[PDB]
RNA sequence: GUCCCACCCAUACCCCGCCCUCAGGGUAGAAACGAUGCCCUGAGGAGUAGGCGGCCGUGGAGGUCAGUGACGAAGCCUAGG
RNA sequence: AGACUAAUCGAACCAUCUAGUAGCUGGUUACCGCCGAAGUUUCCCUCAGGAUAGCAGUGUCGACCUUCAGUUUUAUGAGGU
RNA sequence: CCGGGACCGAGGACCGCGCUCUGCAAGGAUGCUGGCGUAAUGGUCACCAGCGACCCGUCUUGAAACACGGACCAAGGAGUCAAGGUUUUGCGCGAGUGUUUGGGUGUAAAACCCGCACGCGUAAUGAAAGUGAACGUAGGUGAGAGCUUCGGCGCAUCAUCGA
RNA sequence: AGAGACCGAUAGCGCACAAGUAGAGUGAUCGAAAGAUGAAAAGCACUUUGAAAAGAGGGUUAAAUAGCACGUGAAAUUGUUGAAAGGGAAGCGCUUGUGACCAGACUUGCGCCCGGCGGAUCAUCCGGUGUUCUCACCGGUGCACUCCGCCGGGCUCAGGCCA
């Protein structure tokens, strides 16, 4: 089953707006941090450095969090919570948790079959 | 008095225990709440009328609220099972809703779930076996 | 560029009460669909004062509608968004029909037993809902201690923040021209 | 609650909130009230006029209850008998009765007069009585005693 | 260990508040929200015979 | 040194799409609505010291998912999404 | 010779008062959005510092009062570059 | 009035203003056709290529500085608490308000009940002995939201003359 | 003796261990580091190379990726294997290219006509029960150009990527 129709979807931006001078020091992780120093190139917006996330970044209103069939991501961990899907085939799909045992994510598997929804992370 | 469906709301319109909330969307898991999700018009446990569909083993049960013996929750539950035919049970739950002024904006939903449970009770397709490309081409060889 | 001087200049009023009283918030829904749908200035004016503080919303006293009930208003409703006291001095009260907030346990039984009615803002919108034969009524908005001390300083004749009054405190230089000058 | 406060804004920032230039040491001024004459004239003679000096004659073991005599107005003297029997008075339904209030009692000494009174005698037992109130209770109808 | 541990509130408010939950004990649609499980006892104020 | 044609490019000006902020409106004899929602219209977006608002993570406590787990919980590695 | 008194002497070593005071150096930990300065007046055994006024933020209230203006015109005064 | 080229296609039943008026270029793109249905479009990583790009933190009018600290990694690491004030937000009662120093009781450091005193407020001013708030429907004048039988009555607050 | 919205081996007393111990000073005094195999030692018999330490086979155990340097075993730092670049630094931003690797989506759906198969049972009426009092459920009758499920053939519409 197909999703809705939807307008094209644009993403703006791919990279991951790495931190300033985290290429040069391993105790640095690459998670942004804004510059706050007194004469930071960065901080500056000198020309040639690394880019700052703004607002206008952001992605279209009705186009947001949707994977790139059309569907919006929804964690499941039973099977009594797939059957929240009944009435949203064409605009939600269902992702088994990671700390499931085997037998419940083969049965769930099944009732998610009949349902018609689809299943990203199913085991091939 | 001091009660009413408007002022339950108020009280339950933040949290209760009905509700599943994480990102991108919030659903409800009620008996009495069509498309699951959470609103003043689908909350059927704070509304003095609403409709409630239920798989059976062969066909549909269908439930309802009787307004009078609202403070009695034994028997204050309208319950019927129909298993005859698809058309002949979507007449009988739309004239349920819509005839009497009993929730008659609920129609549309009460007919539309009421498909969905018919259409999984089909016997199911095998899924086509899949292919490989580049990746496992190689390794197949 | 555009040289503005303001820009993204945000508004001076509350848009909503900041409370969070189930039955307040049912009063400012009703009043918000009767203000969009009536053309009464009554409506609107109701509206704006559901949402003010307790500072904003003095209370108001039995002496101080009894004021206003003569020269031929001894028939208008009196509309108070406010509680509504009783006062220990007026000795008889009069025949009034009232539509307050809240009212004191005192305050409603002297009123009702001399023959006059109680009502809350609900009933109010119920009975006349356009505010005909009406008249809105505030109480002082500057009798509070706190207000007595704003804007002290020389020549101004305010009140000051002392721990205690008596002789010994701030009256010996400034004060008196005994003792070197006055204010 | 501390999970709500400005100190949790101020994590990221350099010198949380209190300037680079001026840095918050440790007692720059002085602690207390000390300057009060040299440089912290401005404010003490802007507010509190009044500190410095003295004044008035002294009072060697003060015993506060040789001064104990609360006041009471005059409007508010008929709020000192029960409802009930209030309103059979201002009613108007006894005609030959009068009631005989003692202010010692409901704790009160001297009874002032500010307000009006309604033209119906009373008679009022007090410790200390002011001229005006003299006046308006007997112009009523009624007398005042003294009790000691 | 001299830090405010108890707090003091109104005896009024206190009357007021437990008043209140009484009164939310009688309102079937929120005994459901809250998370019990009564869709079998015939009547909401339960009142047994207190003979047994 | 003076005059005359064409041409080249800024984060500036014009038109269009999208994000946010602010402002102004419509929505119940309710076939009704996370009314804190939805729909229509217009303008604006630089910033140290500093102020305010909204959200995301960690260790514990009360309530609830009749939540997950020796058919493998927590943790750790991973130019795989 | 201010020399020596356990590698210590122009006043030994050990514990406590003691986390002794500092107008002086150094540091002060996640993200986004909106607004956005001063080095100037007066006083202080004041001159590397404070109080006071100014510049700035937030919360509002009175009306939507129709008033206002770092500007021009017309009429009429003062000045000693 | 006729050609030639480039970039774009937001919105999603009718409702409108119109015209050349069995219809339309009028409140936002439709019609016909071809190849392929997988690594082909697309994405991540490594490298070569064109242009751009001085080391962070800090004091300072001025820092990449021939100004100071920093060889590297993991864990620890800095506006808190109490008493007393003040303004603002939410709540209860309201001329009153506050049970918990203490007593009764208890499923026991919890929860529930009780009252005499006491604190703040209801009255100020003088160094003090002392005295102690209505001539008027609680005043007159100019403005004031709102109401109104259309004549007027006029809350809060601002200015002013009085008691 | 009883408890906690306390800390959890750089924390909590200096001490969870033969801790006021080892150690330093002539002396008054100063004063640490250091927890965890496995359920049970079942803590590796025997052969073989070596002077020995030990290695290789072979054993115990669910596991020796638990072997007394013993739960889990990260980073700085090092070795082997595989890939790539290098004319007085390297790293980095915008945009193509080559090479390697890879997630999606499509592989049909609805409707109509004809033929075949199988079934209980469509409209209508009668009795009972419930309910929103006019809308439904159960039992009986209804028996093939009615209804339902499947198969075969034909037809309309829609559906992926680049142009």
């Amino acid at each position: 089953v197909a999703a809705k129709k939807h307008v094209p979807i644009v993403k703006k931006r791919t990279k991951r707006f790495m931190r300033h001078q985290s290429d040069r020091f391993k105790c640095l992780d690459s998670a942004w941090r804004k510059p706050k120093g007194i004469d930071n190139r960065v901080r500056r917006r000198f020309k040639g450095n690394l880019a700052m996330p703004s607002i206008g970044y952001g992605s279209n209103k009705k186009t947001k969090h949707m994977m790139p069939s059309g569907h919006k991501a929804f964690l499941v961990h039973n099977v009594k919570d797939v059957e929240l899907l009944l009435m949203h085939n064409r605009t939600y799909a269902a992702e088994i948790a990671h700390n499931v045992s085997s037998r419940k994510r083969i049965d769930i598997i099944t009732r998610a079959k009949q349902l018609g929804v689809k299943v990203t992370n199913a085991k091939a | 008095s001091n009660v009413s469906a408007d002022l339950i709301w108020e009280v339950s319109r933040n949290y209760n225990s009905f509700l599943v909330k994480q990102r991108t969307g919030t659903f409800s898991r009620d008996a009495l709440n069509l498309t699951n999700q959470h609103s003043r018009k689908h909350a059927g446990f704070v509304n003095d009328k609403a409709l409630g569909i239920v798989p059976a083993e062969k066909g549909v049960k269908v439930i309802a609220k009787k307004v009078k013996a609202a403070n009695k929750p034994a028997s204050s539950l309208y319950t019927v099972t129909y298993k005859s035919t698809a058309r002949k049970a979507y007449k009988a739950i739309a004239s349920q809703a819509a005839k009497h002024g009993y929730r008659a904006d609920l129609r549309q939903a009460a007919v539309a779930r009421a498909s969905a449970i018919l259409r999984s009770q089909r016997p199911v397709k095998p899924e086509p076996p899949k292919k490989l490309r580049g990746a496992a081409a190689r390794r197949a060889a | 560029g555009i040289d503005l001087r303001w820009k993204h200049v945000r508004s001076s009023h509350r848009k909503a009460p900041k409370s969070d009283n189930v039955y307040l918030k049912l009063l400012v829904k009703l009043y918000r669909f009767l203000a969009r749908r009536t053309e009464a200035p009554f409506n609107k004016v109701v509206l704006r004062r559901l949402f003010m503080s307790r500072i904003n919303r003095p209370p108001v006293s039995l002496s101080r509608i009894a004021r206003n009930l003569k020269n031929g208003n001894e028939k208008k409703t009196v509309v108070v968004v406010a509680t509504v006291t009783d006062d220990n001095r007026l000795l008889q009260v009069p025949k009034m029909e009232v539509a307050a907030l809240r009212f004191t346990a005192k305050a409603r039984a002297r009123i009702e037993a001399a023959g006059g009615r109680t009502l809350t803002l609900d009933q109010l919108a119920l009975e006349k809902p356009t505010g005909a034969n009406t008249l809105l009524l505030r109480g002082p908005k500057n009798a509070r201690e706190a207000v007595k001390h704003f804007g002290f300083g020389p020549h101004k004749h305010k009140k000051p923040y002392v721990r205690s009054k008596g002789r010994k405190f701030e009256r010996a230089r400034g004060r008196r021209r005994s003792r070197g000058f006055k204010v | 609650p501390t999970r709500f406060s400005k100190t949790r804004k101020h994590r990221g920032h350099v010198s949380a909130g209190k300037g680079r230039v001026g840095k918050h040491r440790k007692h720059p001024g002085g602690r207390g009230m000390a300057g009060g004459q040299h440089h912290h004239r401005t404010n003490l003679d802007k507010y509190h006029p009044g500190y410095f000096g003295k004044v008035g004659m002294r009072h060697f073991h003060l015993l506060r209850n040789h001064y104990w005599r609360p006041s009471i107005n005059i409007d508010k003297l008929w709020s000192l008998v029960p409802s009930d029997v209030r309103e059979q008075y201002l009613s108007g339904q006894k005609k030959d009765t009068a009631p005989v209030i003692d202010l010692l009692s409901h704790g009160y000494a001297k009874l002032l007069g500010k307000g009006r009174l309604p033209e119906i005698p009373v008679v009022v037992r007090a410790r200390y009585v002011s001229a005006e109130a003299e006046r308006k209770v007997k112009e009523a109808g009624g007398v005042v005693e003294l009790v000691a | 260990i001299w830090r405010k541990w108890h707090v003091k509130i109104n005896q009024g408010q206190k009357r007021f508040a437990t008043a209140s939950a009484l009164a939310a004990s009688a309102v079937a649609p929120l005994l459901m929200a809250r998370g019990h499980q009564v869709s079998t006892v015939p009547e909401v104020p339960l009142v047994v015979d207190s003979a047994a």
